[PDB]
RNA sequence: CCGGGCACUCUAACGGGACUGCCCGCGAAAGCGGGAGGAAGGAGGGGACGACGUCUGGUCAGCAUGGCCCUUACGGCCUGGGCGACACACGUGCUACAAUGCCCACUACAAAGCGAUGCCACCCGGCAACGGGGAGCUAAUCGCAAAAAGGUGGGCCCAGUUCGGAUUGGGGUCUGCAACCCGACCCCAUGAAGCCGGAAUCGCUAGUAAUCGCGGAUCAGCCAUGCCGCGGUGAAUACG
């Protein structure tokens, strides 16, 4: 029928759902080629299915949200993660060897008072 | 500081330019905050005191 | 490093080739965190590397990285009033860095008027045993063999 | 660049609006 | 690049006082403590002195200076 | 349209005064749609700490209003039996908009 | 030059705003100047009575100002008389038809503020400071109160160099907010200066 | 391609090439371009006798120009110079005029560093 | 958009969750190395918090205050002027010297904040600053608003230039009683130095540096390139 993955990734939420098919994407009314076009990391994206041999097995439909287009795509990658786990769970043998179910929790750190953008220092000269 | 330089509260200041905060607790004369109408060492004070609710420590 | 051994960054993997080297090349290729238009030169120069020559631009990037990496260098060590020249081995690390930062360096220091050009013409001469960046490597090396008389001052 | 008040960074710089930075 | 755009300010202060001596013929030194006032064409041919603050100096209006403003003769900086 | 606008300086009041009034409605009432939270307001406010300089001291402190909305659906008479006057918190404040 | 104000730490948990009502754009300010004269009226007046705090509450337009006092009969008076005339003083210079509330506290001593104006009085009359501070700290202890601290500024005695007294007990960990830290501060004016009083007090875990 | 008192352009954009007229900067050969009804992207070589001679038909006589531009600023200088004004003290001894600072960076209308002793 | 629904993202209140608990190894112990499971681990990342005291550190020019001097006067009002001065010298920065670049159209993706005469969608006029009209939002519904780098398309062609915008001449808007001293902004024109910087010296070990824009407080206006926050992309390297 279909299953679900959402995954997160530097303030973006890609909802991915997957169904059989050709292998046909699409993302926000756009096919997943005329949305990340011109963008060298964008077969990231659809790294997850290349451990279960997809992409003519399968079809998808995306809707991203939030920050930059990079975090899209990594967002993307987890979900359809997820959903490739809840459709069949042996998967996950072949997944996290991968790497591809593990939230990156690296985030834009605040910035600190006393200092340019939260760890430059203003130089000083002549101390 | 000085209370005849406190003259804008009775403001009649012969033209609309003149106004300018003039913390009303410590009479500051060039810092003040126009939301609680205090300066920020009255601010910093009266803040640790407790008497401005809904003010806390901020911390992220 | 005063503590710990300061564990080597992993660096994430290529989405062409699926190669490691490939994407620190890349890292040093981007300035100004523009990995996105780094990836575009390092490409569009893979293109016109594969055409110019009708070779692999894989095994042409191998090998000249691989003859780009030094195998000695100098060191300078507090001996006696002022400091010396010592000559050493190197990391296979240190190696690696070396030689993808003479590639990047000698690559922008060419006439070719396009980014990828340069990268690409850069390759191809680092490839062929020639080049910039393999020059200032068989500097590196003829800083060594030439104070080799300080042999005895390793450390 | 950024200086350039004629020029539309220059104009995003300053933030301001004229003829080589119409608003919309 | 100076604008003032529209209805150009000029002081009652000196204005009344002009306007009033001029009926009666040129009259001689005036006194200006408004430098903030603009000159108009009928001030042409008077001696107005103005204040540096400190001074009271005299300054010879002429046809010339008539768009500027009563003050960038009287110079407030004293240097070498 | 019974709009029940709450605001406040404290979290826990807000949560008491609007959960006291579901309770009160929820015995009379409909499948009331309840407390809905809404964002904060946050007003922060830098301050150089010590006077006269030390410039790079500076600490801030932040004020937050909380918005709760209530909703209720078709009460009409029993709900504000116990609505008039019965509220036990005062840093809350309520405001009705219909 | 450190060690900040500890109820400014301690206003978010284990202690609580002398002043919680809501306001916003257009009142705030006036509001809080309110808040103000009141306190600065009721230290005018009740500083001999013995009170320590001041809570000024607001619904609407409803003022509901509480004292706690160390001595509700000075506050109340004989026959409620001085409930009569300062809380309608305190209604000449506020319109807004604000009522009076009293309340007891109990051991004087185990109030940070009221040991700090104890030692303060005791300094303006001239006691050799430290035998107050001890004797301050063991009136603390000797109820409850797993900590106490006191802390007094220079030119102590008089004397012309100022100095940092000392002579806490207990436990009093100012760095850990978890267990209701009171604090109280004094002024001392005297003839040879102006000696500050810092009165911690330890008190309960959770 | 001569259009004003003198000035030749050559080999190059058309629009850009009015730039190195004294009185046409961008937007003055932009709107020469309009105007005259001349595609903009057009070699200097390649302008027909009869563009040329429109573009100088409209850039000659609608601004001031060249020389009566440069006289034109030099008397306005000279014009409130002889008179007492203090713009023309500025202009005098040589200093900053949009009233900026001169305790520092002064250095483009004072001229090269002369550093005395201290 | 509607009917409608909460599953989802979300908003915001309470919780769960990590403890070297499991296993191998080493060890007398703490603990250390490795591995699985897990969103996450050996302090998961960031704050708030700065000991007894030190330097007679800093300000009575915020406040409060102990003493010594002032009283037609240091007090006090107002106008003008000043803190903006320049033959120089440093500190901190901003913008740059370009082709991984500039400009031009076209188009997509943020978070944090602010707004009752205050933010100002939208129509008209004007090249424009801006003006006239005027809707809505007591603001998860309205508005500031467009994010910018990026994407595709185009022109530029290694040149003091379609780099760089200083300086200066003119015209004009706006806040304001009033822009000479001494404001910001718009338009035309002028288009300077500067082609990676001597000795020396500074910041940063992970989303960090670098770069990109956004907002805020103070404020009629603004000389803010400052300061305090926000997110976009995203390194290099640590033998010792
Ligand atoms: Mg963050
Ligand atoms: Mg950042
Ligand atoms: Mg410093
Ligand atoms: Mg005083
Ligand atoms: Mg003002
Ligand atoms: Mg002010
Ligand atoms: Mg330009
Ligand atoms: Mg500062
Ligand atoms: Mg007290
Ligand atoms: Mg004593
Ligand atoms: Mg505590
Ligand atoms: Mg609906
Ligand atoms: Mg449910
Ligand atoms: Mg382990
Ligand atoms: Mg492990
Ligand atoms: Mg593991
Ligand atoms: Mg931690
Ligand atoms: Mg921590
Ligand atoms: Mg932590
Ligand atoms: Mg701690
Ligand atoms: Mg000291
Ligand atoms: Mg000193
Ligand atoms: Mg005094
Ligand atoms: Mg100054
Ligand atoms: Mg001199
Ligand atoms: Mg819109
Ligand atoms: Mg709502
Ligand atoms: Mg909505
Ligand atoms: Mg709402
Ligand atoms: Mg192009
Ligand atoms: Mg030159
Ligand atoms: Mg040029
Ligand atoms: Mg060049
Ligand atoms: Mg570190
Ligand atoms: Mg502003
Ligand atoms: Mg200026
Ligand atoms: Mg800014
Ligand atoms: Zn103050």
């Amino acid at each position: 029928e279909q299953y679900y993955g959402t995954g997160r990734r530097k303030e973006a939420v890609a909802r991915v759902f997957l169904r059989p098919g050709n292998g046909k994407v699409t993302v926000n009314g756009q096919d997943f080629n005329e949305y990340f076009q011109g963008l060298v990391r964008a077969v990231a994206a659809l790294e997850p299915l290349r451990a279960v041999d997809a992409l003519g097995h399968f079809d998808a439909y995306i809707t991203v949200r939030g920050g930059g287009k990079s975090g899209q795509i990594d967002a993307i990658k987890l979900g359809i993660a997820r959903a490739l786990v809840q459709y069949n769970p042996d998967y996950r043998a072949k997944l996290k060897p991968l790497g591809f179910l593990t939230r990156d929790a690296r985030v834009v750190e605040r910035k600190k008072y006393g200092k340019h953008k939260a760890r430059r220092a203003p130089q000083y000269s002549k101390r | 500081a000085r209370k005849a330089l406190i003259e804008k509260a009775k403001r009649t200041p012969k033209f609309k330019v003149r106004a300018y905060t003039r913390c009303v607790r410590c009479g500051r004369a060039r810092s003040v905050y126009r939301f609680f109408g205090l300066c920020r060492i009255c601010l910093r004070e009266l803040a640790h005191k407790g008497q401005l609710p809904g003010v806390r420590k901020a911390s992220w | 490093a005063r503590r710990r051994r300061a564990e080597v960054r992993q660096l994430q993997p290529d989405l062409v080739y699926g190669d490691v080297l490939v994407t620190a090349f890349i890292n040093k290729i981007m300035r100004d965190g523009k990995k996105n238009l780094a990836a575009r030169i390092f490409y569009d120069a893979c293109k016109i590397i594969q055409e110019k020559t009708g070779q692999e631009p894989l095994k042409v990037f191998k090998q000249a990285v691989e003859n780009v990496k030094p195998r000695m260098e100098v060191r300078s060590r507090r001996v006696g009033g002022a400091n010396y020249q010592v000559p050493m081995e190197v990391s296979p690390r240190r190696q690696q860095s070396l030689a993808l930062r003479w590639l990047v360096q000698a690559a922008n220091q060419r006439p070719e008027r396009r980014a990828a050009v340069r990268i690409a013409h850069e390759l191809m001469d680092a490839a062929e045993g020639k080049g910039g960046a393999v020059k200032k490597k068989e500097d590196v090396e003829r800083m060594a063999e030439a104070n080799r008389a300080y042999a005895h001052y390793r450390w | 660049g950024k200086g350039d008040r004629r020029t539309r960074r220059g104009k995003i710089w300053r933030g301001t609006y004229g003829k080589y930075r119409p608003r919309k | 690049p100076r604008s003032l755009k529209k209805g150009v300010f000029v002081d009652d202060h000196l204005l009344e006082k002009v306007l009033e001596l001029n009926a009666k013929g040129e009259k001689r030194l005036i006194k200006t403590w408004s430098r903030r006032s603009t000159i108009v064409p009928e001030m042409v041919g008077h001696t107005i002195a103005v204040y540096n603050g400190k001074q009271h100096v005299p300054v010879y209006i002429t046809e010339n200076m008539v768009g500027h403003k009563l003050g960038e003769f009287a110079p407030t900086r004293t240097y070498r | 349209k019974i709009r029940i606008k709450l605001r406040g300086f404290d979290h826990k009041t807000l949560d008491a005064s609007a959960q006291k009034i579901v309770e009160a409605a929820r015995r009379s009432g409909a499948q009331v749609s309840g407390p809905i939270p809404l964002p904060t307001r946050v007003r922060r406010f830098t301050v150089i700490r010590g006077p006269f300089k030390h410039k790079d001291s500076r600490e801030h402190f932040e004020l937050r209003t909380h918005n709760r909305l209530v909703d209720i659906i078709n009460p009409n008479r029993k709900t504000i039996e116990q609505l008039m006057t019965l509220d036990l918190p005062t840093g809350v404040e309520i405001e009705i908009k219909t | 030059g450190n060690k900040i104000h500890p109820i400014g730490f301690r206003l978010g948990i284990t202690r609580d705003w002398e002043s919680r009502w809501y306001a916003g754009k257009k009142q705030y300010r006036h509001l809080l100047l309110e808040d103000q004269r009141i306190r600065g009226l009721l230290e005018k007046e009740l500083y001999s009575a013995g009170l320590a705090r001041v809570d000024i509450e607001r619904a609407a337009d409803n003022v509901a100002v509480t004292v706690h006092v160390a001595k509700p009969g000075v506050v109340i008076g004989r026959g409620g008389e001085r409930i009569r005339v300062l809380r309608e003083e305190l209604a000449k210079l506020t319109g807004k038809n604000v009522a009076l509330n009293v309340q007891e506290v109990q051991n004087p001593n185990l109030s940070a503020p009221l040991v700090a104006q104890r030692v303060a009085e005791q300094i303006e009359r001239r006691f050799a400071v430290r035998r107050a501070i001890k004797q301050a700290v063991q009136r603390v202890m000797e109820s409850g109160a797993k900590g106490a601290k006191v802390i007094v500024s220079g030119r102590i005695g008089g004397a012309e160099q100022a100095r940092t007294e000392w002579a806490a007990q207990g436990r009093v960990p100012l760095h850990t907010l978890r267990a209701n830290i009171d604090y109280g501060f004094a002024l001392a004016r005297t003839t040879y200066g102006v000696l500050g009083v810092k009165a911690y007090i330890f008190l309960g875990e959770v | 391609a001569r259009i004003a008192g003198v000035e030749i352009p050559r080999n190059k954009r058309v629009d850009v090439a009015l730039t190195y007229i004294y009185g046409i900067g961008k937007a003055r050969a932009k709107e020469a371009l309009e105007k005259t009804g001349i595609n903009p992207a057009t070699r200097v070589k390649d302008l027909t006798e009869a563009e040329v001679v429109r573009l100088r038909e409209y850039v000659e006589n609608t601004w001031k120009l060249e020389g009566e531009l440069r006289a034109e600023v030099a008397a306005n200088i000279k014009r409130l110079m002889d008179i007492g004004c203090y713009r023309g003290l500025r202009h005098r001894r040589g200093l900053p005029v949009r009233g900026q600072r001169t305790r520092t960076n002064a250095r483009t209308r004072k001229g090269p560093r002369k550093t005395v002793a201290g």
